[PDB]
DNA sequence: CTGCCGAAGCGAGCACTACTGTCACACCTATTTTAAGCCCTTCAATCAAATCATCTTTTGGTTAGGATA
């Protein structure tokens, strides 16, 4: 049945039906309350309780089948006075001597050494994004009735790759992860991407570099496919739209070429529940013909009261890779714009160039052509990562 | 089977035949006239003829 | 009280490589000696592809040579 299990440690997981997977869920958590939307009561001090007392004692007493005074007791037993040993008004920032813990050891160390005048900062610690992301939508509501979280939706966590990977290491990977709802389908997944290679553009405008192309590749191409279980799901919306799934087919069925037999359907068909994936085994995605997405399912959880409820936010983007801008080689420092080829000026070939290093070098105060080469729009992949 | 675009080859390794022909009967002419193919078996040395030829014409 | 001969349907001849009873002679290997060439293993000396350490080229941020707004 559809039963989560490691396929390999901490790397992978079976793979089972989003839907039957959401329902099994539900189903040990119906009724219960444990996966509502709605705030529940929390843990307080014994000398607070008695507000709360009268609520949580019948409760405890009916779930635990025993007395009301056993409740009571158990209740006083378990107060946060005998698990607090910060009080409310002490600082983060500080370690607290008072302790025998080796991790707090371990963080004395690391503090230790960087409290001198060439050490001592407030800057990143190993990453930003991922809680300025989360702050910035976590316990959030929606302004509108229509943006709501289904109570017990599902929460689908999705890494989608770079196009420009590193090809240098092989154990973190360039990728931004999203996060989906199980009833939403995979359309407004694919138009929420904001990847760089929607804007490419091209043309050689040596001549008339006021000329570049006015369409962008997103003006002039749509087609886009996702890839699970076999399974392309090409977008067909538009004329623009091809089903590239189908040239795939017919290359790969005509040999033994390392993978089995695929069938084509379209992109708006199913939901994320309809999908039978893995955890953490990547998948495709593919826009544009030639921008090929690793995706990988790294997490998968019921929707908490807790969470980000806001769906004007989703798909929500919780963390994000670095791309480092490419900047040209005249001064050296500022962002390239431009490409050039065949460039008797530029030391190499190919040679980048931003818009002021090009325009005066490459033409003269009228924009006549200088020199001999060809020049094309450059548009930079780590500025719109 | 160089001369033909099969699948199960690359197109990278394809090759007029007449030219291959005509590198590879100079090369073992070379090697007869210079004593290497007397007293041996000859299919290895047209093998490796072909092999000088066939990486001759495309080095790169 | 027994017996002859017709009517219709059958048929013919022409159109300038499986075993067995023997039998002697093949098959078979006892070793010698070269002269250049042999197949396979099997390790050792040399090599070159890939990986680690460190100098250095450049991409975000701080400093005090350097500046407007
Ligand atoms: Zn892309
Ligand atoms: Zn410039």
């Amino acid at each position: 049945c559809n039963f989560p299990e490691y396929e390999l440690p901490e790397l992978n997981t079976r793979a089972f039906h989003v839907g039957a997977f959401g329902e099994l869920w539900r189903g040990r958590l119906r009724g219960a309350g444990d996966l509502s939307l709605r705030e529940p009561p929390a843990s307080a001090l014994p000398g607070s309780q008695a507000a709360d007392s009268d609520r949580e004692d019948a409760a405890v007493a009916r779930d635990l089948d025993c007395s009301l005074e056993a409740a009571a007791e158990l209740r006083a037993v378990c107060g946060l006075d005998k698990l607090k040993c910060l009080e409310d008004g002490e600082d983060p920032e500080v370690i607290p001597e008072n302790t025998d813990l080796v991790t707090l050891g371990v963080r004395k160390r690391f503090l230790e050494h960087r409290e001198e005048t060439i050490t001592i900062d407030r800057a990143c610690r190993q990453e930003t994004f991922v809680y300025e992301m989360e702050s910035h939508a976590i316990g959030k509501k929606p302004e509108n009735s229509a943006d709501m979280i289904e109570e017990g939706e599902l929460i689908l966590s999705v890494n989608i790759l770079y196009p420009v990977i590193f090809h240098k290491h092989k154990e973190h990977k360039p990728y931004q992860t999203m996060l989906v709802l199980g009833s939403q389908k995979l359309t407004q997944l694919r138009d929420s991407i904001r990847c760089v290679s929607d804007l490419q553009i091209g043309g050689e405008f040596s001549n008339t570099p006021d000329q570049a192309p006015e369409h962008i590749s997103k003006d002039l191409y749509k087609s886009a496919f996702f890839y699970f279980e076999g399974t392309f799901y090409n977008d067909k919306r538009y004329p623009e739209c091809r089903d590239l799934s189908r040239t795939i087919i017919e290359w790969s069925e005509s040999h033994d070429r390392g993978y089995g037999k695929f069938q084509t359907a379209r992109m708006e068909d199913f939901t994320f529940n309809d999908l039978c994936i893995k955890l953490g085994f990547p998948y495709l995605y593919c826009h544009q013909g030639d921008c090929e997405h690793v995706i990988v399912i790294t997490d998968i959880r019921l929707v908490h009261h807790d969470d980000c409820l806001d769906r004007t936010l989703y798909p929500l983007l919780i963390k994000k890779h670095w791309l480092w801008t490419r900047k040209c080689f005249v001064c050296k420092m500022y962002t390239a714009r431009w490409v050039t080829n065949n460039d008797s000026f530029a030391p190499e070939d190919p040679c980048f160039f931003c818009d002021v290093c090009f325009r005066m070098l490459h033409y003269d105060s009228e924009g006549n052509k200088l020199g001999e080469f060809l020049a094309y729009p450059y548009v930079d992949p780590g500025t719109f990562n | 089977k160089l001369f033909q675009a099969s699948p199960s080859v690359p197109a990278k390794y394809v090759e007029d035949k007449e030219k291959m022909l005509s590198r590879t009967m100079q090369l073992v002419e070379l090697a007869n006239e210079t004593w290497l193919v007397t007293g041996r078996h000859p299919l290895p040395v047209i093998t490796a003829a072909t092999f000088l030829a066939w990486q001759s014409l495309q080095p790169a």
